[PDB]
């Protein structure tokens, strides 16, 4: 259940 | 001698846009004047992911002229943002203060596309 | 998936200057599909300092995509150039055989003026 | 007993 991002600079 | 107080213990250091790498320096076995570098980096950078919650991080530190280099993976239990960073360069010891000086780059993807992002960070210490 | 061989055992990773990195992956415990990088450098490169002799080399690596950063101090028993590179990228998998794509910084000084040089390497597999 | 270069691009 870890909240995924498609990177770090898009949430 | 100028990082006398980095090498014992933890420090903390806070970037322009409020991340905090917090450090530990443990004697390489085999390279002279060479740590490995541990510790934890907390993102609080507005507009990203991976906000708020430690990271490991980890890499190696020259003591000879105060140079680093280190990675994060953004994957923890809390956030995954499927993306890495390493950062590279040098403590200044020359000011009133000191300054931890780097460049980065982070690898991502964006759709099936990857991509390396630069940047730079400047980092001083909270104490 | 596709680093399914990656991830068992030592591999070595040969960049366009003949250098040689030699991997080895470890399961993070709390970070999902991260692993710690560890193995050791052979700079071969020309005109360098450092050559021919194995140096550490540590990181991070994240599954999901294949993305990898990891970093070198250059000092060990025989050579020390006072110095340290990150490397940060990903394999590219999807072509006829592997390419492991990277950017790099080098931290070192230049009398007392400190520097960081960007570069770029491609790595591929000796097998 | 190591040798010791300037940098790594200044043998």
């Amino acid at each position: 259940v870890a909240t995924v991002s498609e990177s770090l600079l898009t949430e | 001698s100028p990082d006398m107080k980095l090498l014992a213990g933890a420090s903390n250091w806070v970037n322009q846009s409020g991340s905090v790498a917090q450090f530990v320096f443990t004697p390489s076995p085999t390279q002279p004047q060479t740590y490995e570098v541990s510790g934890n980096y907390i993102n609080n950078a507005q507009g990203t992911g991976c906000k708020g919650t430690p990271y490991p991080l980890s890499g190696a530190y020259y003591s000879g002229n105060q140079i680093i280099s280190f990675s994060v993976v953004w994957s923890n239990a809390s956030a995954n943002c499927q993306s890495a960073t390493g950062w590279t360069g040098y403590f200044d010891f020359s000011g009133s203060q000191a300054v931890l000086k780097t460049d980065w780059n982070l690898a991502f993807y964006s759709g099936s596309t990857p991509a390396i992002q630069q940047g730079q960070d400047d980092f001083m210490q909270s104490v």
